[PDB]
């Protein structure tokens, strides 16, 4: 049938926070209950638009949805989000999270998120799975599935102590990943205490927050988190250079929370073993420049080669680059032809060279201010 | 040498216009001069105030629908454009003079259609970046969004840009 | 390729000015600039503010009466009106461009009556809704009237309808 | 078919002027326009405020006293007048254009008396009543006095004659 | 809407047309008599419908016409009466009849500066005591000041401040 | 009503004629000195014929003419008589004599500017005491300020006050 | 910042739109009601943030529309209440909607100098009782006279001078 | 001297930048407040030093800048500051950087008149109550209203007053 | 519906058909045509030129753009019909267009989601 007329319902809806900024999107992946009301198969990638379809996807008691809820609480971001079936052994779970092609001709556990264009033209910058970062066999998948995808993997560490944490990052150093040890312990409404969220969404849910309105050229470094109380461990920032937890975690390249009740984030530094790729910023905007570049050039591949193509599109890379020193992405460049490497040969099979060369902003990871009390202007008081 | 113009040429997106262009123009680049006599002098001076407003025409004997569809659409400085002149020159061998200008297209005016004359469709294009290049070297560079009036490779606002914290 | 003007044609009501209009005139479009210089830059860029009046100069030799009784009556863009044009091009194949310029009749003037010259009676379209289309397919839609300005296909002020809630 | 203004003629009380008159003109017949943009679109369009001032030249290279004695009197719209015009057509039989133009004589300009050239005492007529006719029938009919502007036979005033109460 | 406009006026006095000598009018001004109530915890001052100003409709002519300087200075009110029409013609020549009859009193003639090739001009000023404005057929305005009728859209505004309190 | 408008004008003082020597005129600015009455119940002020303003006629002179200066601030008052006159042409060359005579006190001479190479002009004021103004040949004004008599159209309108009283 | 300006505006009334009627807008002017402190010792006067001034929000119409006219000296304050909009366009064509939802009182009507030839124009003021401005879809301005809510950026300013007191 | 003249102009508030937005400027008007000293014996009436007049900064906007809009009547003082700046070029190149840091409160906001055509205006106002000029990079005025410091050229004007009393 | 018949209630025809259910599709495609019918009075025993067929259909889009303006339809098409219009049809005098365009639909259901929340509760302190 149909209704004619005003019917006034009564439902239960939230905030209208619901406003989109297109900029970063989220890999996400962990455990769930594929029941009636969670209206998604296990291996498969669903895009997540706010809390009402990861509440329709996922169930409220799953672990994604309690790893998705922390996205949403900070950045209103989209999501490539997958799942997987629970296991009973560690490493059979370990073993499903990263998955594979042992599928008919399908890709699971982590590798799904590959498909993330050309089924939802989202291509994940931020690959986050909370928990399971914390094993060496899921990060090191956490950790080549990102150079496949060219993004940022958000890894974890485990709920103890400093020297467990350093120790577990000594093994990695490959310039893509991001690790935060202290574990995020947040209130919940349902049963009225506090749980432990694996402190990966909330660095997820940052990065997206960070390029929404301060660029991805900025460092997220001393950012705010929302839905949050404090964390498993204590980690302060002091000065005199001492012993300081936050100092002996920042010196192993590892994010930490600084403030009261999980106020911020403390990391400018990737994993990263060489001395180029240190900082976050370098390597998202290395990154998220190119993508800014390759979308706006759609064209320029199997286009064919006249005498002005080399011309035309390196007059199109500078003026697509002049916008982004306009906006403060990065410091004075130069884009020109490879006048060496471009040769006829190299026209005959399609190959033609450009050098992009530029620079980026460096964060002020440390503002040193030198003061003394002098006694000069004490004959002002007179 | 004894140079003058030989052949014009004009790219907007990559497509050319062979035998379709016959006359364009560079905009006319005007440094704005303000007579300025104070006192203890007895002629004014000229002042820099920055450029004038660059003005770009160009003209087509035909309708080619590549140049008509840049018209007024929301999207200002999406005429992209080449504007390229080679000068010859009296001992042989040429100097190419390539011009870009990235602005708006302000007007398209086909004049009369007299039937049996040339169609001749007046543009003009609200240039807002201008880079000339003579014999393959920059010459000018010129876009105000974030001021960077470049002369033969210098920057000339470098050091108003520091000055107003730019 | 190089192409040219070679005829034109004038339309009304279908009715037709095969051996009667020796010149005829589309609208200039001309974007309203605004020489915008502002803090920070140097030179002026120029903005959009619409466009300009559209203006329609046609002319006919001989008193016709079908352009004559459309002057100055009391129902504005009743003069419907269609300028056609074709393009021939060097290798055969002509390019028709039709426009239809529906708007009021401006003025009419008859020149110097001399008693063995042309009569030459000037004609003007003020013109309100403009769609010019070139080889079968349309380049311009201009209507102020519901603001639908539209170059090739696409509609240009789709943004600032749902910004002023029309 | 072509058509094109082979002889004049001219008449004021009857008084014909058959090899007297060398040139002529008609009143340039122009609607007030002022380009009207309000908020909600982007072009101007144009709007009638009524006629502009008709304006009718003529001239005569003699003095001929039937022309001059019409200048300045007291009786203004004394100068009753015929512009008359046959215009022939490529096959064989014409069509008259009469108009009498009912107004003032503006000024009367004798030009430069250089010994050995044309008279050529222009004149001017500032029209109150007018009134066009092709092929023996109505066209226009101007009077702003009792404001009958009629185009074809039907008067285009007579919506608002019954709103001002005329 | 369609674009409509003034195009051409027309003036009555008493009946008689002057109907080739105005070139210019000025219907009354309709203004409220505002008074600025700002108060304890109020922010920003309101303003109050409390009462019209002055209408005057000022009026020009061009030549000595015995018929408006009749009017001028009578002893009594509301011998002067008045209309004045105007003709708006919209886009597609829909022509909207805009008629305001007023009744006021004449209050003031200046035939300004008499220049020998200047036209004259004879300003005339009409201190109104009745107004009525209606734009196309329907009546729109209808202020009496010396009754209690201020009636708009045909209703009357100062008979609902009767029945609030 | 067929146009009419100012073509040429003329000025008398005490008999002669200044026929090539005034630019310009203005006669004075009849206005009734109204008094805002709203009251209770009523809406809107209206304005009340309470008697006239202050008459004041402005001619000019382009040169010295002894005829004018001689009656700057004499011991009487209506020493200075002054007569005014226009020629309104209409659109069939039936000219209109509109004459106005007034007799008041002649009140201020202003020289002004005295440059070089530009026209000299002296401006004229007259604190009219007596004013008549004529249309064709029937007397439309008769303004006696020192007397009762306020004739509107050649009957008096201070005269029909007492009466309603 | 890319330059951005004014191109195209419209005006609602009521729910009906004059999408081809307004030529002119004006925006109430906010202004803070600033008394002068000078006292002992300090040498400048400051200037003391103390409520705001009296916003009038005026608009401009070329033809008689009757939406217009109906809403002039409403018994009923704020049943009036209109809504003004603009289009910002930048310079890459991202436009920006600034809409400004009014709810005041309409103050004043004028008609003003319909000569024949030039356009007529009414032009109106509205004596404003309730503003809110919204740059992009964010709610910039909130102004309340007649409550205790002036919200800036969404936050009420004079809900956090009572917290200080 | 060689001459010097302003080229381009720029303006700050809060940290981010005007780089295309301002078209205008107005440092505040520095004013000393007059008193007209004529005494017994003296002939012309000297003018004293007493204090400085009220301090204010007109700057222009032509666009909807949330950045701009977001200060207007903020419940503290001093939570606007902007920092106007300007280049001046001489004759040989030299450019001379003029930053004026002020830290006023935000006064007045009036959109004006939002023609469709034209490009709109957004004028500003700022109570200035702290004040600093720079020429080059040395510091000639700096104005303390609520403070006993103006300090000219670096040294306190107003603290030598105190010691010559 | 309510007091003393003081509205009436019905959208929707008697109409097996889903289509053709409210009362507003049924009556805009039976008066958006009268009034091109009226308005092409002629059109119809004229006498087929050349661009017989393109000077009508520029005319039925021009009495379709004000019906556009007064809020009669939202966006529409018009364009003649290019397969069924041939040269054998001219000889009959058969000549096609199509005028496909759409409707406002009435909305017989405003649905209002509303709940009492306790968010905006520590605005009362």
């Amino acid at each position: 049938s149909f209704f004619h007329g005003v019917t006034v319902t009564n439902v239960d809806i939230g905030a209208r926070t619901i406003a989109l900024p297109a900029s970063s999107v989220i890999g996400l992946c962990d455990v769930f209950t594929p029941g009636a009301q969670a209206s998604a198969k296990p291996n498969v990638p669903v895009l997540l638009t706010s809390k009402k379809d990861a509440a329709a996807a996922f169930g409220i008691g799953s672990s994604i949805y309690l790893a998705c809820e922390a996205i949403y609480n900070r950045a209103q971001a989209v999501i490539v989000a997958v799942g997987v079936e629970t296991a009973e052994t560690p490493e059979a779970q370990a073993s499903a999270v990263i998955g594979g092609i042992s599928a008919a001709g399908e890709r699971t556990g982590l590798q799904a998120l590959l498909d993330g264009k050309s089924r939802f033209n989202a291509q994940p910058r931020l690959l986050v799975a909370p928990g399971h970062s914390a094993q060496q066999a899921v990060a090191t998948a956490m950790d080549g599935l990102a150079e496949k995808l060219r993004a940022i993997a958000i890894l974890d560490g485990p709920n103890s102590t400093d020297e467990a944490a350093v120790a577990y990052a000594k093994n990695f150093g490959s310039k893509r990943l991001f690790m935060v040890d202290p574990g995020v312990q947040v209130w919940d409404s349902a049963t009225n205490a506090a749980r432990n969220a694996p402190a990966s969404a909330y660095a997820a849910g940052l990065f997206a927050w960070t390029d929404a309105e301060y660029g991805f050229w900025s460092s997220p470094s001393n950012k705010e988190i929302k839905g949050v109380t404090g964390t498993s461990r204590p980690v302060e920032f002091l000065d005199g250079d001492e012993t300081c937890r936050a100092n002996l975690l920042n010196n192993a390249n590892i994010a930490t929370i600084i403030r009261d009740d999980g106020y911020r984030l403390w990391g400018n530094r990737t994993l990263s073993s060489d001395s180029k790729w240190a900082f976050v910023t370098r390597v998202r905007t290395m990154d998220l420049v190119m993508d800014a570049i390759l979308a706006g050039h759609k064209w320029a591949v199997d286009r064919g080669i006249t005498k002005t193509y080399v011309k035309d599109v390196t007059e199109g890379l500078r003026a697509f680059m002049r916008d982004l020193k306009n906006q403060g992405a990065v410091i004075n460049f130069e884009v020109y032809a490879d006048p060496d490497l471009n040769s006829a040969s190299q026209l005959a099979q399609g190959k033609v060279y450009w050098n992009i060369r530029f620079t980026d902003v460096p964060p002020a990871e440390n503002p040193n201010f030198r003061v003394e009390v002098t006694d000069q202007w004490l004959t002002e008081v007179l | 040498i004894p140079q003058t113009l030989t052949n014009t040429n004009l790219f907007i997106d990559g497509v050319s216009f062979a035998g379709d262009v016959p006359s364009l123009t560079l905009p006319k680049l005007a440094v704005k001069t303000e007579q300025y006599r104070a006192g203890g002098m007895d002629a004014p001076v000229s002042i820099d105030m920055g450029l004038e407003a660059m003005e770009a025409k160009f003209s087509t004997n035909g309708a080619r629908r590549e140049a008509l569809n840049f018209f007024g659409l929301a999207d200002q400085s999406a005429f992209n454009g080449v504007f390229r002149g080679s000068f010859k020159g009296q001992k042989g061998a040429s100097v190419p003079v390539v011009a870009t200008l990235r602005g708006l297209l302000k007007e398209v005016d086909p004049g009369d259609w007299k039937a049996g004359e040339k169609a001749e469709f007046k543009y003009a294009v609200a240039v807002s970046y201008y880079k000339l290049e003579v014999d393959g070297r920059e010459v000018y560079e010129i876009d105000p969004v974030n001021g960077v009036r470049a002369i033969n490779g210098v920057d000339q606002l470098a050091g108003m840009r520091n000055d107003l914290g730019l």
